[PDB]
C-alpha cells in the first residue's frame, strides 16, 4: 500500500498545482486510514507466534513487526492530519504551517525505509533500509530551505548520518569477512560461544543507536531537532528512533553487554541533567527523548523484552505527538511570533496559558505527569515493565540510575506545567476563530488514551499471550 | 512581581525583539543560551533580493 | 618565494659550461665569475648630474616592472562579507 | 623476469596513502579531487590485480565518470573558501591523530580473527606468509562471469533489493528537485 | 584487507581533523565508502562468494545517490548564503 | 538468498562444510548443539585457514633452525 | 608483456613526444600583454562566482541516478537467458518504477530555464 502509495503520489503531485497539496495530504491520510481499518486482520497470521521469512529470506514478519508498522500508520496518519489541516484560518496560520509540495512523498518514503528496517532480516536489506531512511530525512530536514537554520541541520545530519553508516557498513562487512554471512539466524548459541564476536556486533549496534543521539553524541542531533521546523522536528524526531529500536530489540544482539549499559547509564545521565538549564522547549523534549531513548536502551539486555518494549514505545509516541500538538496549539495565546518556522522557541512564552485555555493545561498536565511516570496514567505502567525485565534480569544499579533520572526529568517536565499555570496579564476574553474539529479530536483522543488506557492492561497481556508467547 | 525563571531556579531571559540586534550577534554563547536567531523576520526582511 | 640554491663555483662554473652546447643563450661561465666582482666606481669618470639628470632607483620602480609576475591569489579576509552577501541572489529560479 | 611483478599490491597500498595524504594537503580542492580520482584509479588497479577488472571497469565508468564530474561541476559554480594546511592550525592535531591512528588500525587489524588472546588477534592478521594452491576442476560448462552471476542472484534471489534501489534512485531524482527548484504554483 | 583499511582510516582522520574545507568532507566519505567496497570484494573472491560482490555494487549505487543529494543540500545551503565557509559547515 | 553461490553461480568454495554443518543443526536442538563444534569448526578451517597456516608454520621451522 | 598492455602504457608515457618537441622548437620571450587575455575587459574585487539557473546544476545531479539506473541494467542483460521470464518481469516493474521519477522531471520541468523580463501581456484599460 505504500509503494502504491508513492507511485501514485508522485504522478498526482507531478499533475498538480501547489494549492492541491493540503488536499492531496488528506486523501492519504483517508488512505491510510482505510488501510490499518480493513488490513488489520492479517494479525491472525501470527497466532501462537508463528513466524515467516520473505523475499527469500531477506524479510521476517511476527507480531512484533506487525505492531510496529500499525503504530508507525498511526504515527504518519497524526503527522498528515497536521500538515492537511489548518488550526486556524488566518494569514498568519497559512504563512506558518504550508506543506511543500513533496513532503508528502518523502514521508512515505521514509515511512517504507523504516518499516524495511523493523522487518529486515539479511543485512543488506537492513543497509538500503537505513540509506532509504536517511536520505528521505535529510530531505526532510532540508525541504524547508527558506531557513538558514534547515539548511545547516540538513547538512550536519547529512555528514554525522555518514560517518554512522560508513560504521554499519564496516561491521556489516567484518561480520560477512568472519562468518561469510550477512544473515543474524546464521548465529547460534555455539556460534556465539566459540566465536568471539561482541566487536563487530556492538559496532553495528552503535552505529545504529549513534543515528537517534545516544551520548556521547546527542549535541548534533538536538541541534538538529532545535533547527528544524516544529512539524518537521515531530517526525525526525520520533519516526527513525521506533524503527532502529525495534531491528535492535527484534535483533538479539547486545544481550549482556558492558558497553551498552555504561552508553545506556551516560544517556540516561546526560538526558536528565542537561535538561535542566534548557530554556527552550525543543531541546528540552529533545532530552527527554534522549532520556526514552536510554530506558529503551536498556531492554537491550534482556532476551524477553518484547512487552516492555512495545508498551513504552506506544506510549511514548502518544505521549509526544500529544506535547508536539499541545506546543503547537499554545501558538495562538503568546504574544511574540519568533520565526515562521519555529513559532514558538522559549518555555517562558507558555506563562498563563490556563487563563488562555485551561483544558489544553490539563492535557499538557496529563502528558507531564505521564513523563514523570506518574499513576495510573500509561508511562508508569512503561516504568513498571521496564524495571520488572531488567530487575528479573539482574540490573541493580541501572534500576536506582533509572529512579535518579526519572527524578531529574521530573524537574524540566515540570518547569513547562509551572509556567503554564502561573498567572499572567493581558488575558483572553474572546476570540471568534476557532481551532480545528480534527486536530482537536486528534489531540483529545491522544489525552483520553493517555488517562483511561490501564483499564485493558489485563485484555492487553491476555492478547499479547496468545500472539508473542 | 515577573521576572522569568528557569527549572532549577536559574535566570532565564526574556525574549524580545530587543535582542534580535546586530549588537548581539558576534557573541560565543553556547547553543542553548544563545537567542539570536538568524531566521527572525527582523533580521531576514533582505534575503536573495 | 623566489627559489635560490647557493651551490659551489667549481661545479656551477662546470654546469655552466656544459650548458653552452645548446644552441639558445643560458648562463654562462664567465657571469659566475663576474659574481665575485662588485661593482668598483671610477671616480675620475663623469656621472649623470653633469648631464642634468636624477636617476630612479630600484625600489620605486619595481612594483612597475615586476607587477606581470604578481599573481593575486584572492581577496583579504572575506569575513565581513557573510550578511552582505546574504542579500543577493546565487540561483536564479 | 617472475617476480618483477610481486609487489605490485604492495606498490598500490603504497601510492594510496599518498593519494589520501594529498588529498588532506592540497591547497586548492579541485586538487583534492584530482588525488582522488587517482585513487579510484589505484583502487580499480588493486581490484584487476586481484582478478575483479570487472570492478575496476564499474568504478572507473560510475565513480570518476558521475561523481566525481559533478564535484568538479560543483567547485566550478559554487565558493567554497578554503584555509590553507597551516602549523599554527593543525599542529594541535598530532597527539590526537597519531593515537587514533594506532588504535584504529590495530583495531581494524584485530577485528577480522576469532581468536581469545588479544596480541595475537593482530599476529593472524600480519599471517600472510603463504601461497593458496589454485587447483583446476571441470565442472563449470556455462561462460558465467561476475557480471551474469551478479544480475542472476539480483534479479532472482534478490529481487527486492533491485526493486528497492528503484524506490532509491526515485529519491534521488525527487529530492534534488524539492530542494533546488522552486515551484511557481 | 590492508589498502581497505588504510585507505578508510585515513579518510576518518582527513574527514575528522579537517578545518579546511567541506569538499574534503565529501571526499573523505567517498574514499570510505571505497576503503569498505575494497575489503569486501577481497573477501568476495577469497571465499569465491557473490554476496559481497552484491552488497558492493549496492554500495556503489547508494554511494552515488548519497553523492547526488549531498551535492543537492549543499546547492540549497548556498543559495541562502552565497558562500560556503572555511568553517560553518 | 543468495548464499553459497559462486562467482561463476555454482557452489562456494566452503560450500560442503557448511552444509554439513547445517545437517547437524537440523538434526539437533539448543541443548544438543554442542554436537555440532566440529563441524563448525571445520567450516571456519575452509574459510581462514588458521590450522594449516600453523601447521605449516611448525614444518617450516623444522626447515629453518634445525638445519642453519 | 602483451601488446594490449604495451598499447596502454605506451601512449601516457610517450604522450609528451610532441610536447617537448614543442617545448625545445619554438620561441618563447613572453610580453605583459601576451601574457594578457583580451581585447578589453576588467572585473574589480567583487565576487569568485557568478548566479547560475538550477537547471545548470540539476542536469548534473540527475545525471548519477539515471546513469546508474542504466548502469544497473547491465547485469539483466548479461543474465538475460538464465533469468526466463522471471527476471524479465522484475526488471520491467523496475524500469516502470523509474520511470514514474521521469515523468515527474518532465511534468515538473526541471531543466527548463526561465526568463525574468516577461513580455508585457496586459491590457490597456483608461480610467475615464
Ligand atoms: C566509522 C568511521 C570510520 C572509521 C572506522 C575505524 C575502524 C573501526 C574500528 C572498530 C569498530 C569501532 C568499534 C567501536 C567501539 C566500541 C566497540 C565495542 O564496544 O565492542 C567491545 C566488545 C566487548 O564489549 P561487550 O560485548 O559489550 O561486553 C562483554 C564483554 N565480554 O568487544 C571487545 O571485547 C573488543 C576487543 C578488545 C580489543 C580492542 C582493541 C584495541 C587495541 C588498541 C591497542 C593500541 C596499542 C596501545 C595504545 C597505543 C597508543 C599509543
Ligand atoms: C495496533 C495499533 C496501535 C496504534 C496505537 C493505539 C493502541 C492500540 C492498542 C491495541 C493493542 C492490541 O489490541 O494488541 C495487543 C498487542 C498485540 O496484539 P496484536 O498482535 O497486535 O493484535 C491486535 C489486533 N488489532 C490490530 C486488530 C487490534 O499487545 C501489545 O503489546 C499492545 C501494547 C500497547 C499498550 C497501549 C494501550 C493503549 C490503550 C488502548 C485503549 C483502547
Ligand atoms: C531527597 C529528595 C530531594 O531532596 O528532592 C527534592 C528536590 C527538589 O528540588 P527543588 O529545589 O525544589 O527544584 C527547584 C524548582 N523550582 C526552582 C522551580 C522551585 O528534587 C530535586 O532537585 C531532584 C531530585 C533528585 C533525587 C535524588
Amino acid at each position: 500500500m505504500l509503494i502504491l502509495a508513492i507511485i501514485s503520489l508522485i504522478t498526482f503531485v507531478s499533475m498538480s498545482k501547489l494549492s492541491d497539496n493540503r488536499a492531496i495530504i488528506r486523501l492519504i491520510n483517508i488512505y491510510l486510514i482505510l488501510v490499518l481499518v480493513l488490513d488489520s486482520f492479517l494479525y491472525l497470521l501470527f497466532l501462537n507466534n508463528q513466524t515467516y521469512t520473505v523475499m527469500g529470506e531477506l524479510l521476517i514478519f511476527n507480531s512484533f513487526t506487525f505492531y510496529i508498522d500499525m503504530l508507525i500508520y498511526f504515527i504518519m496518519i497524526v503527522i498528515s492530519s497536521l500538515y492537511g489541516y489548518n488550526l486556524y484560518n488566518n494569514n498568519l496560520y497559512k504563512t506558518l504551517f504550508e506543506p511543500k509540495k513533496e513532503l508528502i512523498i518523502l514521508f512515505l518514503i521514509n515511512i517504507l525505509g523504516a518499516l524495511l528496517i523493523v522487518h529486515s532480516n539479511d543485512f543488506i536489506t537492513l543497509f538500503v533500509a537505513i540509506e532509504l531512511q536517511s536520505y528521505s530525512i535529510y530531505l526532510i530536514t532540508a525541504i524547508y530551505n527558506s531557513s538558514y537554520k534547515a539548511s545547516k541541520a540538513s547538512m550536519l545530519y547529512f555528514f554525522m548520518g555518514g560517518i554512522l553508516s560508513i560504521l554499519i557498513a564496516y561491521s556489516i562487512n567484518t561480520y560477512y569477512s568472519v562468518l561469510n554471512s550477512y544473515t543474524l539466524h546464521s548465529l547460534d548459541s555455539l556460534i556465539i560461544n566459540t566465536l568471539d564476536l561482541n566487536l563487530i556486533l556492538i559496532a553495528l549496534s552503535l552505529g545504529l543507536l549513534f543515528k537517534i543521539g545516544i551520548a556521547p553524541l546527542h549535541k548534533w542531533l538536538i541541534s538538529i531537532y532545535e533547527n528544524t521546523p516544529i512539524l518537521i522536528t515531530i517526525y525526525i524526531s520520533l519516526i527513525p528512533k521506533i524503527s532502529i529500536l525495534s531491528y535492535l530489540v527484534l535483533s538479539n544482539i547486545s544481550i549482556n553487554s558492558l558497553v551498552i549499559s555504561i552508553l545506556a547509564i551516560l544517556t540516561l545521565l546526560v538526558g536528565s541533567v542537561g535538561g535542566l538549564l534548557q530554556i527552550k522547549i525543543k531541546r528540552l523534549l529533545a532530552f527527554s527523548g534522549l532520556t526514552n531513548a536510554g530506558y529503551m536502551m536498556l531492554l537491550l539486555l534482556l532476551n524477553n523484552n518484547e512487552f516492555s518494549y512495545l508498551y513504552y514505545i506506544t506510549q511514548y509516541s502518544i505521549s509526544h505527538l500529544a506535547i508536539f500538538m499541545i506546543i503547537i496549539f499554545s501558538i495562538y495565546y503568546i504574544n511574540y511570533i519568533n520565526n515562521q518556522y519555529n513559532p514558538i522557541i522559549y518555555v517562558n512564552q507558555l506563562k498563563g496559558l490556563i487563563h488562555d485555555n485551561a483544558y489544553l493545561v490539563l492535557s499538557m498536565a496529563i502528558v507531564v505527569f505521564s513523563f514523570i511516570g506518574i499513576p495510573p496514567l500509561l508511562g508508569f505502567f512503561g516504568k513498571l515493565n521496564i524495571l520488572m525485565s531488567i530487575l528479573n534480569n539482574g540490573y541493580y544499579f541501572i534500576s536506582i540510575v533509572l529512579i535518579v533520572a526519572s527524578l531529574i526529568s521530573a524537574l524540566y517536565y515540570l518547569y513547562l506545567l509551572n509556567v503554564s499555570i502561573q498567572d499572567k496579564n493581558n488575558i483572553l476574553i474572546n476570540s471568534n476563530e476557532t481551532v480545528s474539529s480534527v486536530l482537536s479530536y486528534i489531540l483529545s483522543s491522544l489525552i483520553i488514551l493517555i488517562t483511561f488506557g490501564f483499564i485493558y492492561n489485563s485484555l492487553i497481556i491476555d492478547i499479547f499471550n496468545v500472539y508473542f508467547n | 512581581d515577573p521576572i522569568p525563571s528557569g527549572a532549577l531556579g536559574q535566570k532565564v531571559p526574556h525574549v524580545d525583539e530587543s535582542h534580535q540586534d546586530l549588537l548581539f550577534r558576534t557573541s560565543h554563547m553556547v547553543e542553548d543560551l544563545e537567542t539570536y536567531d538568524e531566521d527572525s523576520p527582523i533580521n531576514t526582511s533582505d534575503a536573495n533580493t | 618565494e623566489v627559489r635560490h640554491i647557493e651551490l659551489p663555483k667549481a661545479l656551477y662554473q662546470a654546469y655552466t659550461k656544459a650548458t653552452q652546447a645548446i644552441w639558445w643563450p643560458t648562463y654562462s661561465p664567465d657571469q659566475v665569475e663576474r659574481q665575485f666582482l662588485s661593482q668598483k666606481i671610477d671616480p675620475s669618470a663623469k656621472t649623470f648630474n653633469d648631464l642634468d639628470l636624477t636617476p630612479m632607483e630600484l625600489p620605486d620602480l619595481m612594483f612597475k616592472l615586476i607587477r606581470p609576475y604578481r599573481v593575486n591569489t584572492f581577496q583579504h579576509d572575506v569575513s565581513q562579507l557573510e550578511n552582505k552577501e546574504k542579500t543577493f541572489v546565487h540561483i536564479l529560479d | 623476469m617472475m617476480y618483477l611483478t610481486y609487489y605490485f599490491i604492495e606498490i598500490t597500498i603504497f601510492l594510496a596513502i599518498l593519494c589520501t595524504i594529498f588529498i588532506i594537503s592540497a591547497k586548492n580542492p579541485m586538487v583534492s579531487i584530482l588525488y582522488m580520482i587517482a585513487l579510484f584509479v589505484i583502487a580499480a588497479m588493486y581490484l584487476y590485480l586481484i582478478g575483479l577488472g570487472i570492478f575496476s571497469l564499474l568504478y572507473i565508468m560510475i565513480y570518476i565518470g558521475a561523481i566525481a564530474v559533478l564535484f568538479l561541476f560543483i567547485i566550478t559554480l559554487l565558493d567554497i573558501n578554503s584555509t590553507e594546511l597551516s602549523v599554527k592550525s593543525n599542529i594541535r592535531d598530532l597527539p590526537l591523530v597519531l593515537i587514533s591512528l594506532i588504535v584504529l588500525t590495530i583495531s581494524g587489524l584485530m577485528i577480522y580473527s576469532n581468536d581469545s588472546i588479544l596480541i595475537n588477534k593482530l599476529l593472524e592478521a600480519f599471517g600472510n606468509d603463504y601461497n593458496t594452491i589454485i587447483t583446476q576442476d571441470w565442472f563449470n560448462i556455462e561462460n558465467t562471469t561476475l557480471l551474469t552471476t551478479i544480475g542472476n542472484v539480483l534479479l532472482t534471489n534478490n529481487a527486492f533489493i533491485l526493486l528497492v534501489l528503484a524506490i532509491v534512485l526515485l529519491l534521488g531524482i525527487i529530492g534534488p528537485i524539492s530542494i533546488t527548484m522552486k515551484h511557481k504554483e | 584487507m590492508f589498502i581497505g583499511t588504510i585507505i578508510l582510516v585515513l579518510s576518518f582522520l582527513g574527514f575528522v581533523f579537517n578545518r579546511r574545507n567541506i569538499i574534503l568532507a565529501f571526499i573523505c566519505l567517498e574514499t570510505m565508502l571505497l576503503g569498505i567496497n575494497l575489503i569486501l570484494l577481497r573477501n568476495s573472491v577469497l571465499f569465491d562468494d557473490i554476496s559481497g560482490s552484491l552488497f558492493a555494487i549496492v554500495i556503489i549505487i547508494l554511494a552515488g545517490v548519497e553523492s547526488a543529494i549531498g551535492l543537492s543540500l549543499l546547492v540549497s545551503y548556498y543559495r541562502l548564503r552565497g558562500v560556503i565557509n572555511s568553517y560553518g559547515i | 538468498t543468495a548464499a553459497g553461490i559462486s562467482l561463476t553461480g555454482g557452489r562456494n568454495r566452503c560450500f560442503s562444510e557448511w552444509q554439513s554443518f547445517m545437517h547437524c543443526t537440523a538434526k539437533t536442538d539448543a541443548k544438543s548443539r554442542a554436537q555440532c563444534l566440529p563441524n563448525f569448526e571445520d567450516y571456519m578451517e575452509c574459510l581462514h585457514h588458521t590450522k594449516e597456516k600453523a601447521r605449516l608454520r611448525e614444518i617450516e621451522s623444522v626447515l629453518k633452525q634445525k638445519k642453519e | 608483456m602483451n601488446t594490449f598492455i604495451i598499447f596502454i602504457i605506451l601512449i601516457p608515457i610517450v604522450g609528451f613526444a610532441l610536447l617537448a618537441v614543442n617545448i625545445l622548437l619554438a620561441v618563447y620571450k613572453p610580453y605583459n600583454e601576451k601574457l594578457g587575455a583580451f581585447e578589453c575587459g576588467l572585473t574589480s574585487f567583487n565576487q569568485t562566482r557568478l548566479a547560475f539557473n538550477a537547471a545548470f546544476i540539476l542536469v548534473a545531479i540527475l545525471f548519477l541516478p539515471f546513469d546508474l539506473e542504466i548502469s544497473t541494467l547491465l547485469p539483466y542483460v548479461m543474465s538475460i537467458y538464465l533469468v526466463s521470464n522471471y527476471g524479465f518481469t522484475i526488471v520491467l516493474l523496475f524500469l516502470l518504477i523509474l520511470i514514474i521519477g521521469f515523468v515527474y522531471e518532465i511534468n515538473t520541468n526541471a531543466l527548463k530555464i526561465n526568463k525574468h523580463n516577461k513580455p508585457n501581456t496586459d491590457s490597456l484599460i483608461y480610467k475615464l
